[PDB]
């Protein structure tokens, strides 16, 4: 966005008991994802890693082992309460990377700031045959 | 829902253990029969894995009218034990004996 | 179980021809058929049948007999349902025919 | 103990009249295994007139049930509060659907 | 009536009618001509 | 990540999962997809792999020779080629019991042995091997041959000795040399060995290396060859009352055309085989000077392909541009080679049983049955491989700009018509074959079997009458003396060929009834349907209406997801994997027909097959149920006979078939979630979370799922049918 | 006497099969009183079996070594040996009926594709139109070959959807 928010580990977690689909050994060895949002009131939601939790009125922080769980929680909060959350990725060494709102306006919008990458300027079906690209390491769709 | 993973994992473990200690028993019997070792089988003559609990329950229910249901004239069924009831020369109901094969198929 | 239960029995089912039990044997054979016919609904997928249907659509379009309702392959869930239904029907009918023929011929 | 139970008779069309086996009692038909003969013997049914009357009453009750479905959908449809009375449903089912039915069958 | 007629105009109803007609025709042919195998008169 | 096991794939190296092992094994010999490699390196790897495959072949046959010579009864079988069964190899199983050891002691052995069904005993008796020392020296010689083939594989892969890319592309010289040397002079050497050794050994004269160069193969002594008086070789053939082991009733003839079979052993004559291989040798050597080598004469393959374009646009551009298509694409040549070798294997299966080339092979019923079944299954598998590699050619290396308007572009143009017509003929055959079979089964069920539809195979019966079979009647060729075909060569091979074809005991043109015609039409249905699946996969390999860009996704990809209605099993690999099922069913049908017809012929109850193959209940009862009595009684609580191993491997095959079902019905997601739960269980327990996996356990891929299910299915199919076939043919016959 | 097959009238095993079927029918018949419905049903079955065995004879039918009749397949051989009605004429009749069905379906498809929403006409049949086309297909081969002649039977490949190469 205008200024990228920084992850605060001291923000309170939502009211929830024990978890079984939560963090495995990958969290302490590889990266794990952390979703934060700002609940205006006390309400009950459903986590993608198990049953139901209650989010606190204020900042809420949750931890997941997969980015798909973070985006599932993000779209559940956006469709149900229009929450606009955001999740970071934390590596084993503590590096924090901002993932979902890269320009802060969500990928449904445009913002006229992003650069289109991995785009082919030809129509699909105009790609060359696999015989044309052989023993070269380049796929017909990568050119 | 909050401990479904533990539920499914323990159910998977007990399913694997039951499948091993029943179907592997069957395969063991087939192999040691094909290997010429009738004394190494899990049969009624070689290694008796008799259903002691089922046999005890059968004996208790055969004696259910004797002490615990004194107003019943006979047993509630003839599968526990007793005489053989036949109609028209064909066996209507007779006592059923449970052995090693019965334990194997029940497990 | 193969020899003393499935091969020792089921001789009445295959020898039921020329008698009143023959339909059972007929059903028996048909049941085997249905049990086989499910398998490619259980195996395979949808893209192969969709492309075969596309070729058949080309054939009917050459003769101008292509239907207005576009023929499509069965859905993956639909294909799984058809496969499990035909598989269960074949197995249940096989056991029904074999059981009834064996238990009527010698029972 | 000597005549097999039979309640299905086929039409002689393409040689399927061989399915009308010699069940005994001067009758030809398919040996039924549903046990309806034993149920009718347990119910005191002796002649075919009682079976005819039971069939007519069953057809009348089926027509009444179809009329009830049409009526309770199109004409007089119960509200959501009527269905949600689980206590009344349980009481009426335990007392009249099961208890009164058991008493009527005992009588 | 025309709603009922269009209901009978649906594919399963006309399929049932065709199946009944064809089965009855073949069954009456096989009954009145018992066991036909060889086309002779 | 970046593990060392997939050294041919960087992307597979950085795979932190168990799949890296599996894809590290299945993509082991797909050099075209290996990273950082060229066509020359691929060709050199192909050469080294071919040398290795050859060395493995020679090691396997050397091991067969050694395990027959050691712990075998080859000399006892030579003395008595009827009574004593052959021995394959000894059994040393510490898990065996005393009744198992006593029951497996057969053929006059000192321990448990396996009765050989391969047919090496009959073959080696026919070619002249008699002693165990000859088999020993043959085994060590073939081991040395495998050693020098290993030397060739290592040496031709070494630097400064690797052949150039164009060296493999020398199609004309390779064709000329492999026609002249690999086929021609090899057959000349084989018929020379036949004339020198096998015919004297079949005439009671021992010709070894010690007495070589001192025993004349023919009493005339090579002067008829120079003078052109080649009829002196066909002067004194072996009589009808001739013993194969001795010199009684012998003759002096090395080359002849004595048609039919040897009356004593019911096999083809050795002089006939020698003359056949000599004629094949001279014809192949003559044909091997066709193509243009470095000399000034020959034929150019590209020029022949350019010239054979029909006028008036019948085939469009014709066969133009096809030379570069065949030469550049290894998969085109692979498909052509596998198709031709499968056709040849099917020919071998269809001709060995009717024309037994080895002495005392027709009497060995189990051997002939196993050989036919093995050859037909191998043929079907490699025809499926031929079509699969043709689809691989269509996906990987096919340039429409190169061969534009030619036959390949034309069959790609009207591929819908070909697929639709194949689907039509398959539907027609299956519909009416099942209709007739069900009609006959219902008719036989009603107690009046005369209502069943029995179409006499008049076409094949008329063909067999045109070739000598007078039992069907008629007045065609080779059955009436007034026919020009009968008059031509009436003293050459007809006095033997008609004698062999008019006898009903042998398998040469057996009597065929309506059930034979019905099962042949079912075989035609199987062939047409398998062809339809394979050409639907191959023609729609690079594109379809559902998937236009199927060339960009490679040959073996799982699906495109649930979009566009569902796209599972859309690759040509999945079409091949379905056609493997259909090919297995087809070869099962042909082997069921062969086994039942030959079993009824050997038992003498040919009428049982004639009146029982009409309806499928006869197939289920009189063949599948009647002949399985001795198989399932191999081991029981009563005791054990010699067929206990066949019963065990029969149940083994049924179990592997069941495990194929396990891998085939369920696809991925249940197993992925189950493995996830197992991962949580292992991670969240004491005393076992200390040991951890280096590679993350994952569910097997959908392509891998199809491969594993197909492998278990085929293994169970093969083991079950081999068990039933061998047990039924050996429990009542010897 | 073609294909080594004896005629059913002069055959031997055909008579054995006939006597066996009559014998088991009489064995089933003897278990019932003559004035009973199962007796009448078994007598009708025996009469039908005798009539079928008589009608299979005196019709050129051939059977080989089992008494079960065989059908001569090749036309010409069937034409010159009085076996045309075994398979040569039944396939002609089947081709007539199959072409009737195909021509009626083709006419219905073509006439139903003209109006708006043809899928509704496909899934809700126009019964008067279907019955009119049902009774107008008695001359299907003449009409089919005439549409072949004028080219309306076939569609040009430029107007037919074609899968990508
Ligand atoms: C024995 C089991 C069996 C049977 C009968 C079939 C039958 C068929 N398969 Mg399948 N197949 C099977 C197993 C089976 N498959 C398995 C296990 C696999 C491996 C996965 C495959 C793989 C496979 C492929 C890859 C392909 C086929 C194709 C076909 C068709 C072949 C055309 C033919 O022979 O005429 C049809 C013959 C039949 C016997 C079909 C059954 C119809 C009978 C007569 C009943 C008809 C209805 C009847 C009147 C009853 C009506 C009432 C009832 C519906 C309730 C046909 C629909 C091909 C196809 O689509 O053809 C164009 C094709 O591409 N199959
Ligand atoms: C008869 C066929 C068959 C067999 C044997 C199996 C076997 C298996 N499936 Mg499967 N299944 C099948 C068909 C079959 N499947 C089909 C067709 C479907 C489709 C509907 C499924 C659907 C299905 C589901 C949905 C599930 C299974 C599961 C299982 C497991 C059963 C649990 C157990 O105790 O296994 C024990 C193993 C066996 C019984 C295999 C035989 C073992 C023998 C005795 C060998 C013993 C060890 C041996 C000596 C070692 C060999 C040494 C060698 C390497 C040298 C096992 C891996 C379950 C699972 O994953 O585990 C719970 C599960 O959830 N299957
Ligand atoms: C495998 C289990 C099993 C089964 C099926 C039976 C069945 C039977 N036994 Mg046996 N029994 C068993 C195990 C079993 N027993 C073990 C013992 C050793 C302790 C005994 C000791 C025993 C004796 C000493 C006697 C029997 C007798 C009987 C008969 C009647 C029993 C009866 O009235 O039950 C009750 C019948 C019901 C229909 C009640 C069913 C209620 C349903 C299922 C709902 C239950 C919900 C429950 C109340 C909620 C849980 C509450 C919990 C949280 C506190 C019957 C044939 C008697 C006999 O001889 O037969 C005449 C008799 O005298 N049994
Ligand atoms: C004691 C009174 C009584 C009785 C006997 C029944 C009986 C029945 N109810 Mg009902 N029910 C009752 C009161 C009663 N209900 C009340 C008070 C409520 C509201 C709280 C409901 C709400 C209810 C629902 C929501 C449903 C039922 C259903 C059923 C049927 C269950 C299927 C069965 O067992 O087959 C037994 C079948 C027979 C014995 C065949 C004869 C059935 C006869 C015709 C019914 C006679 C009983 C009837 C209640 C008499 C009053 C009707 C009168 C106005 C004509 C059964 C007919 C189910 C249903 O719709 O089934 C159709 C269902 O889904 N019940
Ligand atoms: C002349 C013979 C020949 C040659 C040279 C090739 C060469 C090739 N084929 Mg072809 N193929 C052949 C025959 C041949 N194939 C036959 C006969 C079939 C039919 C079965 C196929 C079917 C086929 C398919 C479908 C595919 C190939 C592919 C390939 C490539 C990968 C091979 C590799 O390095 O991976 C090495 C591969 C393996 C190690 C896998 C082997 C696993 C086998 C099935 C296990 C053995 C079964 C069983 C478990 C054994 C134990 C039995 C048990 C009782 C103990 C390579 C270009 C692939 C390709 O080009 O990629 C796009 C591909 O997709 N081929
Ligand atoms: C005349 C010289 C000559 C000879 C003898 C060979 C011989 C051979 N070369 Mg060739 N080659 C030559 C010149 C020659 N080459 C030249 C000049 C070039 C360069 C232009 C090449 C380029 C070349 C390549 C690129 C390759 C070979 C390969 C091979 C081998 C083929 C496989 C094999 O063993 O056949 C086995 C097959 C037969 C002997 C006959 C085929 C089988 C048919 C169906 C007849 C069956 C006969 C009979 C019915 C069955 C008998 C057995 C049964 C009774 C058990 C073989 C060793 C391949 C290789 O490395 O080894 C695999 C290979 O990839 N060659
Ligand atoms: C393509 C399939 C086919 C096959 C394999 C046969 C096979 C046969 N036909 Mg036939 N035929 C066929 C189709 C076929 N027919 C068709 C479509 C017609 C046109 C109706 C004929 C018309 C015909 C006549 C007119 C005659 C044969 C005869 C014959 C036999 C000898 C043919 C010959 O050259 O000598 C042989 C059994 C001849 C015969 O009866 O053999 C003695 C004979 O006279 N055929
Ligand atoms: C009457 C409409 C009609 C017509 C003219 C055709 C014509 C054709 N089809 Mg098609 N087909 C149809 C309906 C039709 N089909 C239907 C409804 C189905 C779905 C079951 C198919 C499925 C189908 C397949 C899978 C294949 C063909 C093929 C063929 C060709 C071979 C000829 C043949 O008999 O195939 C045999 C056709 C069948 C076995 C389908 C019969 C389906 C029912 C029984 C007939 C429907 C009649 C219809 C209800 C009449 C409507 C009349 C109206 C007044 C209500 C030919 C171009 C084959 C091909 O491509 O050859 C080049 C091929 O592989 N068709
Ligand atoms: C074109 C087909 C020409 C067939 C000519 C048949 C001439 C002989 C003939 O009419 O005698 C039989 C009388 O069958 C009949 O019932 C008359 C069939 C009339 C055939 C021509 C229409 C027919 O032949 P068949 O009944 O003895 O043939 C065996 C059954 N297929
Ligand atoms: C055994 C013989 C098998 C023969 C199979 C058919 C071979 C010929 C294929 O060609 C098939 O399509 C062509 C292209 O639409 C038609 O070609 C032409 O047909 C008519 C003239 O004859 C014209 O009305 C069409 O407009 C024209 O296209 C052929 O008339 C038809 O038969
Ligand atoms: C065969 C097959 C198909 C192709 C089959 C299709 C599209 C369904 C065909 C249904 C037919 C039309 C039913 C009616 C058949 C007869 C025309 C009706 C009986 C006719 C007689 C009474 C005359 C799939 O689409 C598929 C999809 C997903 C998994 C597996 C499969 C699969 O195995």
């Amino acid at each position: 966005p205008w200024k990228q928010p920084e992850l605060d580990p001291d923000t309170p977690s939502p009211i929830f008991g024990g978890s079984t689909g939560g963090l495995l050994r990958k969290a302490q060895v590889e990266e794990f994802y952390v979703t934060t949002w700002e609940s205006p009131k006390e309400q009950i939601f459903e986590m993608p890693t198990g049953g139901a939790a209650i989010m606190r009125k204020g900042p809420n922080l949750l931890k997941f082992a997969r980015k798909e769980q973070c985006l599932a929680l993000t779209t559940q909060l956006r469709t149900k309460f229009k929450m606009t959350p955001c999740f970071y990725r934390v590596y084993a060494d503590g590096k924090v990377e901002y993932l979902h709102p890269k320009d802060g306006v969500y990928p449904e919008k445009v913002n006229a700031g992003r650069v289109g990458v991995n785009q082919n300027m030809r129509s699909i079906g105009e790609n060359v045959d696999p015989i044309k690209v052989k023993f070269t390491g380049s796929q017909p769709f990568t050119i | 829902i909050r401990h479904r993973d533990a539920i499914i994992s323990h159910l998977n473990w007990v399913s694997i253990f039951l499948g091993f200690h029943s179907f592997g028993l069957y395969i063991h019997n087939d192999t040691m029969s094909a290997l010429g070792r009738p004394q190494d089988m899990f049969s009624d003559t070689a290694i008796q894995l008799q259903p002691v609990f089922a046999q005890w329950i059968q004996n208790t229910h055969f004696t259910a009218p004797q002490l615990t249901a004194p107003n019943a004239l006979a047993a509630t069924s003839l599968t526990w034990g007793g005489d053989v009831v036949a109609v028209g020369g064909k066996v209507a109901m007779m006592p059923i004996a449970l052995g090693t094969s019965d334990f194997l198929v029940h497990h | 179980w193969l020899r003393d239960f499935l091969w020792a029995q089921s001789s009445q089912v295959i020898q039921s021809y020329g008698s009143a039990l023959s339909a059972y044997g007929l059903m028996f054979l048909g049941a085997h058929f249905v049990w086989a016919f499910s398998l490619m609904f259980l195996f395979s997928g949808r893209g192969y049948w969709q492309e075969l249907i596309e070729s058949i659509v080309w054939a009917h379009n050459k003769l101008r007999v292509a239907p207005s309702i576009q023929p499509r392959a069965l859905s993956i869930t639909q294909g799984r349902a058809v496969g499990v239904a035909h598989y269960l029907l074949g197995g249940i009918a096989t056991t029904w025919s074999f059981f009834l023929a064996r238990i009527i011929a010698v029972g | 103990t000597h005549i097999k139970p039979s309640a299905q008779v086929v039409w002689p069309i393409v040689g399927q009249e061989i399915l009308n086996g010699d069940v005994g009692g001067g009758f030809q038909g398919i040996q039924i295994t549903s046990g309806f003969f034993q149920l009718w013997r347990a119910s005191g049914i002796t002649s075919e007139l009682q079976l005819y009357s039971t069939a007519i009453g069953g057809l009348v009750l089926a027509a009444a049930c179809f009329f009830a479905g049409w009526f309770h959908y199109h004409k007089a449809a119960p509200k959501l509060e009527w269905f949600q009375n689980v206590e009344s449903m349980l009481n009426h089912h335990l007392a009249g659907l099961l208890g009164l039915g058991s008493l009527a069958w005992a009588g | 009536m025309k709603d009922f007629t269009t209901y009978l105009s649906t594919a399963p109803v006309v399929g049932l009618g065709w199946a009944i007609f064809t089965s009855g025709l073949l069954i009456e042919i096989n009954r009145f001509f018992p066991d036909p195998l060889v086309f002779s008169f | 990540a970046t593990k060392l096991f997939p050294k041919f794939s960087q992307g597979l190296a950085q795979d932190p999962s168990t799949r890296r092992i599996w894809y590290g094994l299945a993509t082991a010999h797909d050099f075209e997809s290996h990273d950082g490699m060229t066509e020359e390196n691929l060709y050199q790897k192909i050469f080294a792999s071919h040398f290795g495959q050859l060395a493995i072949i020679f090691l396997w046959t050397s091991g067969n020779l050694f395990h027959v010579a050691w712990q075998g009864n080859f000399e006892q079988w030579v003395t008595d080629p009827i009574h004593v069964r052959p021995i394959a190899h000894a059994i040393w199983d510490p898990h065996f019991g005393q009744p198992a050891v006593e029951a497996f002691t057969r053929g006059g052995a000192s321990g448990p042995v396996n009765i050989a069904t391969s047919g090496v005993y009959q073959w080696w008796y026919t070619i002249g091997l008699r002693s165990n020392q000859e088999l020993y020296v043959s085994s060590v010689f073939l081991a040395l041959v495998s050693a020098v083939f290993l030397f060739a594989g290592w040496l031709h892969l070494q630097p400064n000795f690797q052949p150039s890319l164009s060296w493999f592309k020398d199609a004309e010289s390779r064709l000329n040399h492999h026609l002249s040397g690999l086929f021609g002079v090899s057959s000349l050497a084989w018929t020379g060995h036949l004339v020198h050794v096998a015919i004297p050994e079949s005439r009671g004269q021992h010709v070894g290396w010690d007495n070589f160069l001192s025993v004349l193969p023919h009493p005339q002594g090579l002067t008829p060859f120079w003078s052109g008086n080649w009829a002196a070789y066909a002067q004194n053939p072996d009589t009808a009352s001739h013993a194969f082991g001795t010199a009684d009733g012998s003759g002096t003839a090395i080359l002849t055309f004595l048609g039919g079979f040897h009356p004593q052993t019911q096999s083809l004559w050795l002089s006939d085989m020698a003359h056949h291989h000599l004629a094949i040798a001279v014809l192949f050597i003559v044909a091997g000077h066709m193509y243009r080598t470095n000399f000034g004469i020959g034929h150019r393959l590209e020029a022949i392909l350019e010239a054979h374009t029909p006028p008036a646009g019948g085939l469009g551009a014709g066969h133009k541009g096809l030379f570069h298509t065949v030469n550049n694409s290894l998969h085109f040549q692979l498909g052509l080679a596998l198709a031709s070798v499968g056709t040849i294997t099917s020919l071998v299966a269809q001709h060995m049983y009717s024309l037994p080339p080895y002495a005392y092979l027709a009497v060995d019923f189990t051997t002939q049955a196993s050989l036919y079944t093995h050859h037909q299954y191998i043929a079907g598998f490699i025809m499926c491989g031929a079509f699969a590699h043709g689809a691989i050619f269509f996906i990987r290396d096919y340039d429409p700009e190169q061969n534009k308007g030619n036959v390949l572009a034309r069959v790609l143009d009207h591929k819908e018509a070909i697929i639709s017509h194949l689907s039509w003929v398959s539907l027609f055959l299956g519909f009416h074959t099942l209709g007739l079979y069900v009609h006959n089964d219902v008719v036989q069920a009603f107690g009046t079997p005369e209502k069943q539809i029995l179409i006499e195979p008049v076409f094949a019966q008329w063909i067999q009458a045109a070739q000598g079979k007078s039992l069907y009647g008629f007045d065609l060729l080779l059955a009436s003396s007034s026919s020009s075909a009968y008059s031509a060569g009436q003293s050459l091979w007809l006095p033997g060929w008609l004698e062999a074809i008019n006898n009903n005991q042998n398998s040469l043109f057996l009597t065929i009834g309506p059930g034979d015609f019905l099962v042949h039409h079912a075989i035609a249905l199987g062939l047409h349907t398998t062809t339809l699946i394979l050409v639907k996969g191959a023609l729609d390999a690079r594109g379809s209406k559902l998937m236009p860009d199927k060339k960009d996704f490679g040959y073996s990809f799982p699906c495109d997801g649930p979009g566009r209605g569902g796209t599972c099993d859309i690759s040509a690999y999945d079409a091949f994997y379905l056609a493997v099922f259909w090919m297995l069913n087809t070869i099962g049908w042909v082997t069921f027909y062969w086994h039942w017809k030959h079993l009824t012929l050997w038992q003498g109850n040919v009428s049982q097959f004639d009146e029982s193959s009409t309806y499928l209940m006869g197939w289920l009862r009189d063949y599948l149920w009647l002949n399985s009595s001795q198989l399932i009684n191999g081991y029981n609580p009563f005791g054990m006979n010699s067929l206990s191993v066949w019963a065990w491997t029969f149940l083994f095959g049924h179990l592997v078939y069941a495990t194929g079902f396990m891998f085939l019905i369920s696809w991925r997601g249940y197993w992925q979630e189950l493995i996830e739960t197992l991962v949580w269980a292992h991670e969240k327990t004491p005393l076992a979370n200390l040991v951890y996996w280096k590679d993350k356990p994952v569910a097997l891929s959908i392509v891998q799922a199809r491969l594993v299910g197909l492998a278990h299915f085929s293994v169970g199919y093969i083991f079950t049918y081999a068990a039933f076939l061998i047990a039924s043919t050996s429990g009542r016959f010897g | 006497d073609v294909a080594g097959l004896t005629p059913c009238s002069e055959s031997k095993a055909y008579n054995k099969l006939e006597r066996k079927e009559l014998k088991t029918l009489e064995k089933r018949l003897k278990k019932y009183e003559p004035g009973s419905a199962p007796y009448l049903a078994l007598q009708a079955t025996k009469e039908r079996t005798q009539n079928r065995f008589k009608n299979y004879a005196k019709a050129g039918l051939l059977c080989g070594n089992d008494g079960l009749p065989h059908l001569i397949s090749d036309p010409g051989l069937a034409l010159r040996f009085n076996h045309a009605g075994e398979v040569f004429i039944p396939t002609f009749g089947f081709l007539y009926v199959a072409g009737y069905i195909g021509h009626v379906g083709r006419q219905y498809i073509i006439k139903s594709k003209e109006d708006a929403k043809p899928t509704d006409k496909e899934i809700i049949l126009d019964v008067p139109l279907a019955l009119q086309l049902a009774f107008q297909g008695w001359a299907w081969p003449l009409a089919a070959i005439q549409e072949l002649r004028n080219g309306s039977l076939l569609e040009k490949d430029e107007n037919i959807t074609v899968s990508p190469r």
